[PDB]
């Protein structure tokens, strides 16, 4: 159908999956990963690939699902074998990168970011209430700001 | 009540009135003409607004 | 096995391809082409034979 | 040995002490170390020196021994006191470094980087195994990818 949203009141901050170059920053290209890896959220490295955040143990976050300026115009996602394969999946693991965040999150600045792990469409959403249904503690990472309308500009300390 | 901004919504028409050269079979003349439309494209959906049963 | 003498076989091609001029009614284009030719001119029936399993 | 691997099918891959200019990196020099520092090598940091791992208890691991690309032709030794001789020992404290890898070890992507604290040649040496003996865990270090013959890039998240 038509354009969405003819009209928007303000100018839209940075969507989800989108690093800050001022800043020491590194996007870690993986050749091998998961099917519509959805971008801006975490991602976890499993069995050697990147993949998306579910119900798991401990699961290792990669870091961001890094998106794609110059990429397949759609929902963000990973694809491959299509006319819109995605020949690596390029992930954010150091500096400061959007991620989205859930819509009943309301983070603030150094807050200790977490991560969700659930087999749903919110996965691997941002936030920073603990006690939110699948919160993993994501290590060495903060809320810095809010850029878009539940998206958030978060700091990993180190690499991840 | 709408938007004649091109921006908002235009009418294409992609392949405009073209006649064909004309054919004669022994006395009897023939000509189509077809013209290829998209129609209303409306880029913007609140580019407009209905009122019905006025 | 076969012979290529004239007096043994030959090849009939009295038309070439011969193709029309295109024929356009209204919008419609549409090109026919002919051509006439005969068979190999087996003129004697032992010019040739066949191994059948080879 | 007289020029081994004399031809190869392959162009070697990368040696260690070998940081990729990519990614946040830092080599920092530290102007005072052991002779006999091994390029491509966890270092180790004490009594205000850089010097190769022991049979210490819980030495400040500072990073891979860089390896001096114009230093020596030979083995990738830092040496005091002689025509090969380097000044300062500069050691890859941050980002992607490549150091070598125990003979026996079979490590993978995201593995916990363990160095061998040990008096050897085999001192310094990265490893998967935490079994393994007389090794400890470099904290905050994981294995990327296997460069070379028991090379790996390996990953310092934080300023080690």
């Amino acid at each position: 159908m038509a354009f969405n949203n003819a009209v928007l009141q303000e100018v839209s901050d940075l969507p989800a999956g989108e690093v800050i170059k001022a800043s020491p920053h590194n996007v870690s290209a993986f050749e091998v990963f998961q099917n519509g890896l959805i971008e801006g959220r975490f991602v976890k490295f499993d069995a050697g690939s990147i993949d998306i955040l579910d119900a798991s143990a401990t699961p290792t976050i990669a870091g961001i699902a890094k998106r794609k300026v110059t990429g397949e115009i759609g929902p963000g996602v990973y694809s491959t074998s299509g006319i819109e394969i995605d020949q690596v999946a390029e992930v954010i693991n150091f500096g400061f990168a959007t991620v989205t965040v859930q819509d009943a999150a309301a983070p603030s600045k150094y807050d200790p970011v977490y991560a969700i792990n659930l087999d749903s469409a919110e996965a691997g959403k941002a936030t920073e209430n603990s006690g939110a249904t699948g919160a993993l503690a994501v290590a060495d990472c903060v809320f810095w700001e809010q850029k878009a309308a539940n998206v958030w500009l978060v700091r990993m300390n180190k690499f991840l | 009540a709408y938007s004649s901004n091109r921006r908002a919504m235009q009418m294409r028409i992609p392949t405009p009135l073209n006649v064909s050269s004309v054919d004669q079979r022994g006395f009897k003349y023939y000509v189509e003409s077809y013209f290829g439309v998209a129609g209303l494209d409306v880029i913007e959906d609140t580019a407009g607004r209905h009122l019905t049963g006025l």
